[PDB]
Order: structure tokens, then C-alpha cells, then sequence
């Protein structure tokens, strides 16, 4: 409170007005609200280094996005201050937001909507000095080999069940180590690299402009993430979201079903794509295959995560990481399926 | 004129029990103590009147944890390691510290090499290892603070025998929760135990839950002698139908043993209600033969009948 408060006053917002403010979402502390001053803010802190690689590259995002007309699919909240020493972001509050995850749940995620995301993904793509070159942790390698004690000490029973059957998947944990190794071996593009439906806000209570947030992984990467990411939560959304005892073949029937009714979801998205990026498959032709990958990859991920709240792993839970196999060691296929081509 | 009388062969708990349970013709229709149930098929019925029978019966019934509350659990717990055996995959060396990495049962995990006890020198990947791990584990189980006792549990794990508690609110929880554990130790039992860390989720009959390997009669008795003091005052008095009451609030039971590929990780509690339910409804697709049903459907589970908190031999 008291290093947020410090840069809210330094900035003219004078305080957090405690009466109207409201804690947000993620894995970071957030307000958002009116400051007593009456402007709507959102405010990120993260824990600093024992500064804050988050925060660098959250605002190596905020420096490319300042420099891109008003019309771009692709739009900040607008950035009003920072402390990375102290681990404190400060942007403008978008009013009334809904994030991607309670437009998918309510099905409003539309085609529409679906090809403005890839208009703001393939923007992102185009436009590099001064973005981390690191490699981002995702897919975890050196989890699939052996998770850290500390993570053991706070994870479920079921994220436990669900990492040991990656770890013990021999052509998965192959797969992966394939999967990051081709990374340098294509063009690179700016990338979000933690691309969920909640990363994603619109305002006016659904009815506003597509803002994508959560820079923290922002990096010179594969353009395969972000796509990957896009199919991947749709892929998961289908084959599990929407079911949360049958047999396994019913579920999977199931899950076929309602995955085959969302395609068209993942095909707006890829147009939208190319629309503002047409020359992608020109640079890289491996991208379709390469983001299949990431999508399968992406359905691990989301179990995982999911899995945090239970004790045992469901059986739809383990049909979907089925057919999160099925897309990895598949690529060419699933791409092809999920309409990612030509 | 005897809930006995028109439900034989089976215990008299249970037959109290379906006394406030009836199935329609067809099962599209039941009704567990006022709790009406629908469905559209006889098959949607059968997973949600297992779901009435568990809250109605092994329940009582009709989001976050607490850092406060887990502090106090965390304080109680008597120790604080658990040696735990796995095979070393690879040491890994580095100046900041050396690593084990070690496939546990569970999961293959990258281990400080300071937690080695056994053998007492790194050995080649491929020999079993002893690692001290901590006891506690406030992550493990979604709604509970979990602890390991001190003395590992037997290699075939074997039969588990289960203690519920029926904790009233919070703060009985921690007091029950110590003097459990303090008498479980004392008497050199080898179990898992868990104790609710939602303070909002009291009260539960299953507020504390212990798990009882090798030989339970030990630590049972000393449970029961350390915690009936406080039977009835800090445990509300009721408990499941389906389990074998020791006192006012404090219950027993076996992990479910049944002997069908299809039925596992069912707790004891949702096993004996899903098996239950399945009886009530093949009784009511004909046309008392119900408790034969009812007798037929526990004996197919593994349950007996005559004694459901146990398994058949
Ligand atoms: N400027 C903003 N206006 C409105 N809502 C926002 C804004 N920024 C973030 N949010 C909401 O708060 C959530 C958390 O923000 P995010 O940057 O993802 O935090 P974390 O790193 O902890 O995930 C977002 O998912 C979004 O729903
Ligand atoms: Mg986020
Ligand atoms: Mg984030
Ligand atoms: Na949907």
C-alpha cells in the first residue's frame, strides 16, 4: 500500500480512495478504482528481485505500444506511471471491463471478436531493440524433468498427478524440448508469451474496444506462442471448460463435437491474423505446425493450472490432455484441423 | 414395524436410514428427508441422488484459505520431517548447492542434497535414496492442511482406516487437531492425517480426517482416549450412517476396496452413497426386495452390509 500510495501521489492521483477500490485477478496484488482525485486506475505490484524483469518488459511494452496510432487493432489501457524498483505499475482503468474468460463463459467471444484479437496479435507481431531476447520458461523443461521441491510444497495432488504423467511421457517431454530449440531457428517477433482469454478486456460492459494486458512476458520470441496460446485456449475451452461419469469414448465424443462447433472461433482469429500480417507464412511456413504445438502444449498448461483446486485428476480432465497430446506429437494434422492453414 | 424388521441383512444404521429415502417407479423421481431429486433418465438419477444420499447421509448437510488459521494448524503438528524413500535419477552438482534429483512415487522431484539421509553419501543414480521432507503440506489437499506422520507408511500402503472428526468450528479444530496428532506419535502410527483450513467450512464431521496404516488399533484407542474429553463439546454428536461411531462426533471407517476396474479415488463417504444409490434405483426399474436390492448393490461395491464402515475379505 504505502509504495503504490508514494507513486500515486508523485504522479498528481493523489491516494487510493479505500471506499471504491476492489482487488482484481492473476498472481500479482491489484487495485483498480477511483483515486481521490476521481481518475479510474489499475494497479499492478510484483514482488522485485531479492529490480523487476516483469515491469521492464511490461513497460518495453508500453514504449512500442505509445508510438501506434488510434487506429490500431492493437491498444494499451494507457500507462500513467511506474516504480520498477518498488514493483508498482500504474495504468488507466478501462471501465467497466470484461475480461476474455467471462465473454467465452457467457459466449460472447464471437467470430467477430475472434478475428479483432488476431488483428491485435499479428499488429504485435509486425512492429524491436530493447525487448528481453531471454527465452521464455513456457513450456517448464527443466520441470519436466524434475519439478523444485518448492513447487512440490504448493502444489494440489492433482497438479502433482498431472506434471508426473508429463514427466513420464517420453515422446511429450521430446516433443517440447523440440518444440523450443526451433525458436531460435526462426524469424522472432515481438510476443505476449502468456496469452490467455483473460489477458484480454473489453470495455463498456462487453460492448467497448479489444484491449489485450499482462506484459510481464512481453519478449523478441516465436510468433507461434501467441497463436498457439489463441487455438489452445479455445482447444481447452471446447474440451473441457464447457463440461465443468460418462465413458472415456463419450467424452471424447463429446469433446470432438463441441471442439468442431469452436473451430470457426479459430478461424476468425487466423484470418484477423493475416489481415494485419500477410506476409507471415511467407517468413515462416512452419508457424501453422509450430503454434498447433503450443496448442497442444497450452491444454497441459490449463489443466495443470485447473487441477490446483482438485485432489484427483477428472476423466474429462484426462481426455482433454488426450487430446492435448494428439495436437503435439501431431502438428501438421492439427493445424490442417484447427484451420490454421494456407 | 421395524425399520430391522423390513430392512434384513442389513445394519441397523442403515436401515433407519432408507427409511427417509424413497425411489418413484421408473427413477425419474426421489426423495432423500425432503430433499427432492428429478432427472430425465434413470441414469442422471443415479448420480444425483448419490449426491443427495452423501450430503443427507454422510455429511449432515441441509472459496479461499486462511494464513491465520493455517499458522495455528501448522504450530500443533508435533514434527516436522518425514524421511521418504525414492530412486536418485541424477545428482546435479552446482557451487550455489548441490541437487538430488529423485523420482518419488509421486512425482520426480530436483531435491537439495543437504535433505540426503540415507544413503549418507550421494549413491549412483538408480539406488534408492532417504530424503528428510517436510511433514506439512498446506497445498496438498484443496480445503485442508495435510500432514504426514514422522514414521513412513508401509510399501503395499495396505488397508487404510480412516477417523473422522466432527470438529464444530475453528477453533475446536486446532484443539482436536493437537491432541490427535500428540496421541498418534506417542503411539508410533504410521498415517497421513488433514484437518480443514477454511474457517468459513465448519462445521463438518469430517473437520479432521486421520489415516490409519499398519496396525490401527494402537493409535485408534489413543485418538479415542485423547479426544473424548472433548466429545460432544468441541465434536458436534452426529456422524455418517455409514461409518462405526467411537464417540459423540468421532467415527470410523476403511478406504473403499472394490474389487471393479471402473470404481476408484471415490472417497469412503461418496463410494458407499454412489453404491447406495445404485441399489434404490435397480429397485425401482421392476414391476422388502428393496433391501435385497440395496444388499445386492453394497456386496457388488466390496461393502458389507451387515457392517458398511468395512469391506468384505
Ligand atoms: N487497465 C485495466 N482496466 C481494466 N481491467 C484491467 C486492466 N488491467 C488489468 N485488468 C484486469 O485485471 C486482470 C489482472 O491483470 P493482469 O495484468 O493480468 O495481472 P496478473 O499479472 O496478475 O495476471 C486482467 O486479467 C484484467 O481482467
Ligand atoms: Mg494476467
Ligand atoms: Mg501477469
Ligand atoms: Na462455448
Amino acid at each position: 500500500v504505502p509504495a503504490v500510495n508514494a507513486l500515486l501521489l508523485r504522479l498528481g492521483l493523489g491516494r487510493l480512495d479505500a471506499a471504491a477500490t476492489t482487488a482484481f485477478g492473476g498472481r500479482n496484488d491489484n487495485w483498480a478504482g477511483p483515486t481521490t482525485t476521481g481518475e479510474q486506475v489499475f494497479v499492478k505490484t510484483v514482488t522485485p528481485l531479492p529490480g523487476c524483469p516483469e515491469l521492464d518488459r511490461s513497460l518495453s511494452f508500453e514504449d512500442l505500444a505509445a508510438r501506434l496510432t488510434p487506429a490500431s487493432p492493437l491498444r494499451s489501457p494507457g500507462l500513467l506511471g511506474a516504480d520498477p524498483a518498488a514493483g508498482v505499475m500504474v495504468h488507466r482503468l478501462v471501465p467497466g471491463a470484461r475480461s476474455g474468460a467471462e465473454l467465452a463463459l457467457d459466449g460472447d467471444f464471437d467470430d467477430d471478436l475472434c478475428r479483432s484479437a488476431g488483428r491485435a496479435v499479428g499488429t504485435l507481431h509486425g512492429l524491436v531493440d530493447g525487448l528481453d531476447t531471454g527465452e521464455a520458461p513456457l513450456p517448464p523443461l527443466s520441470w519436466l524433468k524434475a519439478l523444485p521441491w518448492s513447487a512440490v510444497q504448493e502444489r494440489s495432488m492433482a497438479q502433482i498427478a498431472a506434471w508426473q504423467l508429463v514427466q513420464d511421457d517420453t515422446e511429450v517431454v521430446d516433443a517440447l524440448h523440440r518444440l523450443r530449440d526451433l525458436e531460435r531457428t526462426v524469424p522472432l517477433a515481438p510476443a505476449h508469451c502468456d496469452l490467455r482469454f483473460d489477458q484480454f478486456i473489453r470495455a463498456d460492459e462487453g460492448a467497448g474496444e479489444l484491449y489485450l494486458v499482462d506484459w510481464e512476458e512481453f519478449r523478441l520470441a516465436d510468433p507461434a506462442r501467441d497463436v498457439g496460446a489463441f487455438a489452445g485456449e479455445w482447444l481447452f475451452h471446447a474440451t473441457y471448460s464447457v463440461f465443468a461419469g460418462l465413458t472415456h469414448e463419450e467424452i471424447v465424443a463429446r469433446g470432438s463435437a463441441s471442439l468442431r462447433r469452436h473451430l470457426p472461433r479459430i478461424a476468425a482469429f487466423w484470418q484477423g491474423y493475416l489481415e494485419c500480417r500477410p506476409q507471415a507464412l511467407a517468413l515462416d511456413a512452419g508457424l501453422p505446425e509450430r503454434a498447433a504445438a503450443y496448442a497442444g502444449w497450452h491444454m497441459y498448461d490449463r489443466l495443470i493450472a485447473t487441477a490446483e483446486s482438485h485432489a484427483t485428476l477428472n476423466p474429462v480432465a484426462r481426455a482433454a490432455a488426450g487430446i492435448g497430446r494428439t495436437v503435439l506429437l501431431g502438428p501438421s494434422a492439427a493445424a490442417r484441423t484447427l484451420g490454421l492453414s494456407a | 414395524a421395524s425399520p430391522v424388521a423390513r430392512h434384513r441383512g442389513l445394519a441397523p444404521r442403515l436401515a433407519e436410514a432408507l427409511d427417509a429415502v424413497s425411489v418413484a417407479p421408473g427413477a425419474r423421481r426421489a426423495s432423500v428427508a425432503g430433499r427432492t431429486v428429478t432427472a430425465d433418465s434413470p441414469r442422471d438419477l443415479r448420480g444425483r441422488l448419490t449426491n443427495a444420499l452423501y450430503e443427507e447421509l454422510h455429511a449432515g448437510r441441509h472459496t479461499l484459505r486462511d494464513p491465520a488459521l493455517e499458522a495455528r494448524l501448522a504450530a500443533a503438528v508435533p514434527h516436522r520431517t518425514t524421511p521418504t524413500r525414492g530412486r536418485l535419477v541424477e545428482v546435479l552438482r552446482r557451487p550455489d548447492g548441490d541437487q538430488l534429483v529423485v523420482r518419488l512415487p509421486e512425482v520426480t522431484a530436483r531435491v537439495p542434497a543437504d535433505r540426503l539421509l540415507s544413503p549418507s553419501v550421494p549413491p549412483a543414480p538408480g539406488e534408492t535414496v532417504e530424503l528428510a521432507l517436510e511433514a506439512a503440506r498446506p497445498a496438498l489437499s484443496p480445503g485442508f492442511f495435510y500432514v504426514m506422520g514422522s514414521r513412513p507408511l508401509p510399501r503395499p500402503a495396505g488397508a487404510v482406516r480412516r477417523i473422522f472428526l466432527h470438529a464444530r468450528d475453528a477453533d475446536a479444530a486446532v484443539v482436536l487437531w493437537g491432541a490427535a496428532l500428540g496421541a498418534l506419535e506417542e503411539a508410533a502410527a504410521l498415517y497421513h492425517a488433514k484437518v480443514l483450513s477454511d474457517p468459513q467450512d465448519f462445521p463438518r464431521r469430517d473437520a479432521v480426517v486421520l489415516y490409519l496404516h499398519g496396525d490401527h488399533r494402537p493409535g485408534e484407542r489413543a485418538v479415542t482416549e485423547a479426544v473424548s474429553r472433548y466429545a460432544g463439546t468441541l465434536t458436534g454428536p452426529d456422524t455418517s450412517v455409514f461409518t462405526e461411531e467411537l464417540a459423540p462426533g468421532v467415527a470410523a471407517a476403511w478406504d473403499p476396496q472394490d474389487p471393479r476396474p471402473g470404481q476408484s479415488g471415490m472417497s469412503f463417504g461418496q463410494h458407499r452413497a454412489f453404491a447406495l444409490a445404485s441399489g434404490l434405483i435397480d429397485c425401482a426399474l421392476a414391476d422388502p426386495g428393496r433391501a435385497e436390492h440395496v444388499v445386492r448393490a453394497l456386496r457388488e461395491a466390496g461393502i458389507d452390509p451387515l457392517h458398511p464402515q468395512n469391506n468384505l475379505d
